[PDB]
């Protein structure tokens, strides 16, 4: 299929690109070699940006994961039919942008939780 | 033939009220508007996308209906008995004139 | 800074006029396009032509003012001109010379500044 | 039932965005010279049902292309050998016109305490006269800026360079062949570089770029405008066959204690003005099918070309880089007629072409570069893939259109050759509901 | 809270903010270019570096872990209320710092053994 | 006591701006005892 | 300016050889002027200096 | 070499000087 192939794809379908799409975010001073040298520290700061989130939520070393946090109608009151099964991913992050902070916020404050709490139960 | 046809050419108004100027626009297109006082360059108060230009303390407004733009006056503050021009790219209108 | 406009002298039909505007280094490398207007007395305003301050490109507003009237631009020297060659009495007017900075596109034509404006007679 | 949210690594989504984008290619280039290779073969995916807006006229990849020709075209020039010590009174007469002179001159010599009458041989064009005793010249840039001569071991071939994403980010490509240059492209495809484009500089025809698909395209952002740029996108190419036929001498002086400067020497044989060989028939039907696609922009009114009134003589000539050399032809006679709704379709077209060899490209402020002289005989031969036109005003109600050639901004031409893309950055992760806790 | 505001806390109480002290770990050569591109460098290589140790223990992907190390009188012989609940991070760290590299050494070993049997284990 | 203007040496006027701020680092990782192996 | 008094400061004000720095927590004021109406010229030095 | 006398108790002066133009001759 190819990068960004998928893009076009509901976005169930489109769970068979995960993996191919997170390998395409990693890969004398003269004008091209400064650029390449600006550009090589910019693609790792990003790669890392990523990682470090995963590493909060329990997440890192998955490309898919669950958290303790409910998904609510102000976010969306559609049917998994109506989003998993009869939209894109681009049309998805539009219909609910106005929330990508709330919901990133709510997922380390309960991973937080989550973390505290069972790791408390197993020193009691 | 005519590119811009100019309306109505005079107005009179008292202070506190309201005018409407207007443009027609041959083959449509954007209008924008300018102010003049005899002796005087004139100065932007408009662009042709109604964005107010900078300088202008919210006394004029305006929009486009099919090929008409029109600008409007608020309380025909005193200072604003001006004449004024309509602009479409290269044509400019006839001007109009303020009385009381 | 007010476009600095010179010129405002009488000629005799037949004559040439050479008029001139300046502006500050920021504002005229900050402009993409100057234009010319003309506004004889109980005529209204009418447009006379353009010189592009990059190339010094020429337009009019007539083939008229083609034929007769010679307009360019200086680089060092922050200014530009307007030549105009076989002066009539139907060209008495004010003159002026104008600024666009806009470089909006499709947004329309725009004049940031407008100079003071010179006044050109031609009699016998 | 109940949703909970759920995490996905690896979406495949983006948003629009500006990176910085570098360099890849398929003699000392000035912009070669310290680049990467490109892959063996770019990879395409056809973004099936993805349809995205374009904008050829806010294209920032336009932007990063003028920067990057500034930028490297100094890099190569900046150590060479600056002109200072010549910039003294020249004595000469002519050799076509006058067009070439033979000058001496006063040049203080690498032994400081010696100095040497010496001779160089000048174009017209690159000198003016002193106080009036029609002897006596000057370098015409030297009372405002520091002229440098390029060092003659570099290149200036227009290799194609192709630009490429960094990790992280994509290069989104439009397919629709026809397209306009903006609004929605519904055939869309994901590349990670660009095709190579040429740098190439020139002012009113577009040489050795891409050729459109089916038709002529004509683009403007707005037609109404007349102060805009018109940018003509042939299909076709038409052939254009450059020579300077003057078999020349490459002789050097030197102008202090390592500085060498070139100038011309000795012409073997008589002179003789250079001069491009254009197609007729070729640039005949080429100017029958642009009419007509000019034609379907306007109320079908009568078109006719003409030349400029005005501008530098680098904007008003079509010049361009031939085999090193600086070429100003007299296009004139390519834009001298009336095309009719109703017309319908031999021999060549020549230009006579002058040549300058102290140039200002980019209109460095206190700075001119000096060409070396080339020996022997120059031929060069290229590709019209477009040109730039701009619309005469003052017409409306005139019943016929009146176009000339424009151009001179070399970002037009940018505009052509990156017409097609659109940078985007890759957001991988995102959010949904699900099932499960 | 905010970040190193668990600084004069208990230890204990200090787990409160583990992942906020986390987040502030990660986040044209003019003279200040020049500083900003040294100064991405080094941020990444610091945040990888504590990464890679953490991946060497059996740790990476969580705030918290254990392994088996057993902590022996010669570093402390308080009772966990006074060491847990009696002290901050900072006086803890201080207190035991000579045994910093003798822990992380032993950390490792143990953990090599640990790796190198379960999966020998697996194996056979 | 007498006193004199005094300076010239440009960090003299920094030491007052800067008078209130130290530069430290963060460091993240360290070990305790627990009752959990 | 310091917050409530003024803040004098020295390494060590036995010794006479060091700074005192003295901050104040109100400020003077100073109007300085140069009431000459100058004019701006310019000649060249060389090509472009 | 600069060349003047004082336009305040002498504190400004105009002075003439012989300088090498942009033209080398
Ligand atoms: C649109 O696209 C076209 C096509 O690419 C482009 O035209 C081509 O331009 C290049 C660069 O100017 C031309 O290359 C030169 O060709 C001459 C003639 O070579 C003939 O003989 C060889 C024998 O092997 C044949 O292979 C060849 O086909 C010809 O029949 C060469 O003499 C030139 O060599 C010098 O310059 C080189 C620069 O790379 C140096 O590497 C080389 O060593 C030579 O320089 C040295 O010797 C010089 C002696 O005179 C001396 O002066 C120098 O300082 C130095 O010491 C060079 O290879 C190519 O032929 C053109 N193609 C055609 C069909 O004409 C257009 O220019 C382009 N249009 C625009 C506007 O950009
Ligand atoms: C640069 O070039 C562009 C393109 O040529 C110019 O764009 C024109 O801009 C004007 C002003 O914004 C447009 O005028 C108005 O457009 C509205 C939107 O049109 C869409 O929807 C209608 C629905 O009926 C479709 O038919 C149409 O094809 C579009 O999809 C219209 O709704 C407006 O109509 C008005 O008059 C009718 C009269 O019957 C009323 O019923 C309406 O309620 C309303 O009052 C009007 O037409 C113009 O259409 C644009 N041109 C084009 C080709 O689209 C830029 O103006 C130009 N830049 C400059 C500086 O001139
Ligand atoms: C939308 O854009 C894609 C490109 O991104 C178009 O697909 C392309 O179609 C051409 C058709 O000529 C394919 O060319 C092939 O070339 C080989 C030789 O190299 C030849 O043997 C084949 O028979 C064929 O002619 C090209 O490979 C293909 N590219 C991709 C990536 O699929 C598509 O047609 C466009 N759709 C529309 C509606 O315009
Ligand atoms: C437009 O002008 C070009 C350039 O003059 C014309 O092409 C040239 O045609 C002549 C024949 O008339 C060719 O002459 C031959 O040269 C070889 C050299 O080895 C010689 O052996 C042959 O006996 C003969 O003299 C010439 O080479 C050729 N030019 C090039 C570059 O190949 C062209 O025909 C003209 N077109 C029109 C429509 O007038
Ligand atoms: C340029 O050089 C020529 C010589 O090549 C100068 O002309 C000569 O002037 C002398 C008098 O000084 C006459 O006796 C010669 O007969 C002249 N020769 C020729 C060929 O005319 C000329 O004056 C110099 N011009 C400048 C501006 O320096
Ligand atoms: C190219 O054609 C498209 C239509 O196929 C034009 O798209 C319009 O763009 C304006 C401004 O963004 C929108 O308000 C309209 O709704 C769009 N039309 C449609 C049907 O969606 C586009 O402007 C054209 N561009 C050029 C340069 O001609
Ligand atoms: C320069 O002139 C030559 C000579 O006519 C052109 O070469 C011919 O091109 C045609 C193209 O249809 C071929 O059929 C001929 O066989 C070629 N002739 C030879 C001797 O090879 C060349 O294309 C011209 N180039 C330009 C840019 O005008
Ligand atoms: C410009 O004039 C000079 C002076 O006559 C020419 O140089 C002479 O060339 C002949 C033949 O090669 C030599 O015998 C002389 O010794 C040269 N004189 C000097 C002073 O160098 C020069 O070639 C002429 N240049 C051109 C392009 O015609
Ligand atoms: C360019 O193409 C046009 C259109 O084919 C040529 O027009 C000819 O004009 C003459 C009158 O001057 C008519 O008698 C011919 O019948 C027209 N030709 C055709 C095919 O209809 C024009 O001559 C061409 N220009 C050049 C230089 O060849
Ligand atoms: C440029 O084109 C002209 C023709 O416009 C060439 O001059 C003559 O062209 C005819 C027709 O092709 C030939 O029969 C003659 O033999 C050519 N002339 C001469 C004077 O010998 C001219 O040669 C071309 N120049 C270049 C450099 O290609
Ligand atoms: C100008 O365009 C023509 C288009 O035909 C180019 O000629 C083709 O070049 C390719 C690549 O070398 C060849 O595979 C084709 O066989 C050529 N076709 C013909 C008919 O000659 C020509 O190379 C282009 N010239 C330039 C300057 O790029
Ligand atoms: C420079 O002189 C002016 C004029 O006296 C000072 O401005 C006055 O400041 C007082 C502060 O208490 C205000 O009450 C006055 O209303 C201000 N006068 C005017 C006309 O605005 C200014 O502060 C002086 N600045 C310095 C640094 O000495
Ligand atoms: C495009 O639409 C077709 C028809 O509804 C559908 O089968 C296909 O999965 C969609 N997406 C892509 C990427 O092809
Ligand atoms: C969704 O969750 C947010 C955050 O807790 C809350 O503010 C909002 O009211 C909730 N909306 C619904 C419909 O439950
Ligand atoms: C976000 O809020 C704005 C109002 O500030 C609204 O116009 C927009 O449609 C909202 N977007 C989403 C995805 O909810
Ligand atoms: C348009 O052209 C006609 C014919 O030359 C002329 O009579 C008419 O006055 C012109 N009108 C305008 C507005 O230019
Ligand atoms: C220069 O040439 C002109 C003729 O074009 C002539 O009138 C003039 O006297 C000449 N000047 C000198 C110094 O020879
Ligand atoms: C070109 O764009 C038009 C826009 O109206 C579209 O209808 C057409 O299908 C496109 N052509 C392609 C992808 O070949
Ligand atoms: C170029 O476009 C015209 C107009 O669509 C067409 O008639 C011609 O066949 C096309 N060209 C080529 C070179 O095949
Ligand atoms: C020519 O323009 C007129 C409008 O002035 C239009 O009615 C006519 O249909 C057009 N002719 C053609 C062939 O398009
Ligand atoms: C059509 O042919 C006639 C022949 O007399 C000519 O005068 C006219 O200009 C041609 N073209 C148009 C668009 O009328
Ligand atoms: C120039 O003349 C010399 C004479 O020795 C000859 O060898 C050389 O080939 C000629 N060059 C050209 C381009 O004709
Ligand atoms: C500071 O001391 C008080 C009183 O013992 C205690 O309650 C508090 O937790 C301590 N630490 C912080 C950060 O407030
Ligand atoms: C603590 O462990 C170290 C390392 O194995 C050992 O050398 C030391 O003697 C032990 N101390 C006590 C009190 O057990
Ligand atoms: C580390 O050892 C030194 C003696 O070399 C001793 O003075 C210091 O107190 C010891 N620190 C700790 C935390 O044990
Ligand atoms: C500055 O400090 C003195 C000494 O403490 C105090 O009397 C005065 O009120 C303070 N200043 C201001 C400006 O309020």
């Amino acid at each position: 299929l190819g990068f960004l192939g998928a893009a076009g794809s509901t976005m169930g379908a489109a769970s068979m690109t995960l993996t191919v799409q997170a390998r395409q975010l990693l890969s004398k001073l003269t004008v091209w070699g400064i650029k390449q040298l600006q550009a090589r520290v910019l693609a790792v700061e990003r790669y890392l940006k990523d990682q470090q989130l995963l590493g909060i939520w329990g997440c890192s070393g998955k490309l898919i994961c669950c958290t303790a946090v409910p998904w609510n109608a102000s976010w969306s009151n559609k049917s998994l039919d109506n989003i998993w099964n009869n939209m894109t991913w681009m049309e998805w992050e539009k219909e609910i942008s106005n929330y990508t902070n709330l919901i990133y916020n709510l997922i380390e404050e309960s991973q937080n939780q989550q973390e505290k709490n069972e790791q408390e139960l197993l020193e009691l | 033939e005519i590119v811009l046809t100019q309306s109505p050419g005079t107005l009179s108004l008292s202070p506190g009220e309201t005018a409407s100027l207007s443009c027609t626009a041959a083959s449509y297109g954007h209008m924008t508007w300018y102010q003049k006082k005899p002796g005087q360059p004139p100065k932007l108060l408009i662009f042709a996308t109604s964005k107010r230009a900078s300088g202008i303390p919210d006394r004029f407004s305006g929009s486009q209906f099919g090929k008409q733009y029109t600008l409007t006056i608020t309380r025909m503050e005193p200072e604003d008995f001006a004449r004024y021009y309509c602009q479409q790219l290269e044509f400019f209108g006839q001007g109009t004139r303020l009385e009381i | 800074v007010q476009l600095v406009q010179s010129g405002s002298g009488v000629k005799k039909p037949g004559a040439s006029v050479r008029v001139s505007c300046w502006t500050s280094e920021d504002i005229f490398e900050r402009t993409e396009l100057i234009h010319w207007v003309r506004q004889a007395p109980g005529q209204g305003l009418e447009w006379i032509g353009w010189v592009k301050t990059v190339t010094g490109a020429v337009n009019f507003g007539s083939p008229d003012f083609r034929q007769r009237v010679s307009l360019t631009r200086d680089r060092d020297l922050f200014t530009a001109h307007m030549d105009i060659r076989g002066l009539t009495q139907g060209d008495t007017a004010t003159y002026f010379c104008a600024r666009q900075k806009f470089y909006t596109g499709g947004q329309g034509w725009y004049f940031d500044l407008w100079g003071r404006g010179t006044l050109i007679v031609v009699s016998s | 039932e109940e949703l909970w949210v759920t995490v996905y690594y690896g979406v495949p989504v983006w948003k629009e965005a500006t990176t910085t984008l570098f360099c890849a290619s398929d003699r000392n280039v000035w912009a070669t010279h310290a680049c990467v290779p490109t892959d063996p073969s770019p990879q395409e995916v056809v973004l099936a049902n993805v349809t995205e807006n374009f904008n050829m006229w806010k294209n920032n990849m336009v932007e990063q292309m003028h920067e990057d020709i500034i930028s490297l075209w100094d890099q190569s020039l900046k150590p060479c050998v600056k002109l200072t010590p010549l910039c003294v009174t020249l004595n000469c007469t002519d050799l076509e016109k006058g067009e070439i002179k033979n000058c001496s001159f006063n040049i203080t010599t690498s032994v400081r305490d010696k100095m040497q009458k010496e001779y160089a041989t000048f174009y017209k064009l690159d000198i003016v006269p002193i106080d009036n005793d029609n002897n006596s010249y000057r370098l015409i840039n030297c009372n405002t800026s520091v002229i440098t001569q390029a060092c003659p071991k570099v290149s200036f071939e227009p290799i194609p360079i192709h630009y490429c994403a960094p990790a992280g980010f994509a290069i989104l490509k439009c397919n629709n062949k026809t397209f306009n240059g903006t609004g929605p492209c519904t055939n869309v495809s994901t590349v990670q570089c660009t095709h190579g484009i040429r740098p190439v500089v020139s002012t009113q025809l577009l040489l050795n770029g891409s050729l459109a698909e089916e038709e002529i395209v004509i683009r403007s952002e707005n037609f109404t405008d007349n102060a805009k740029t018109i940018i003509v996108q042939l299909n076709e190419s038409v052939e254009i066959n450059c020579t300077r036929p003057n078999n020349n001498t490459r002789k050097s002086i030197h102008i202090g204690p390592g500085r060498w400067f070139y100038t011309t020497g000795q012409i073997i044989g008589n002179i003789r003005q250079a001069h491009c060989n254009i197609s007729r028939a070729k640039w005949n039907n080429t100017l029958h099918k642009i009419v007509k696609k000019l034609r379907e922009q306007f109320r079908n009114k009568t078109i006719v070309f003409k030349q400029s009134s005005g501008g530098d003589p680098e904007i008003v000539m079509h010049s361009f880089n031939c085999g090193g050399e600086f070429f100003y032809c007299n296009s004139t006679q390519l834009f001298n007629s009336t095309w009719y709704g109703n017309e319908s379709s031999e021999g060549n077209i020549t230009l006579p072409c002058r040549i300058k060899q102290i140039i200002n490209l980019w209109q460095e402020v206190g700075k001119a570069m000096y060409a070396p002289p080339i020996g022997g005989q120059i031929r060069c031969s290229s590709n019209i893939t477009g040109l730039l036109l701009t619309r005469d005003g003052g017409n409306n109600n005139i019943t016929t259109e009146i176009f000339r050639p424009g151009g001179g901004d070399m970002r037009d031409n940018w505009r052509s050759e990156l017409y097609k893309y659109k940078v985007v950055k890759i957001e991988p992760l995102g959010v949904a509901p699900t099932k499960c806790k």
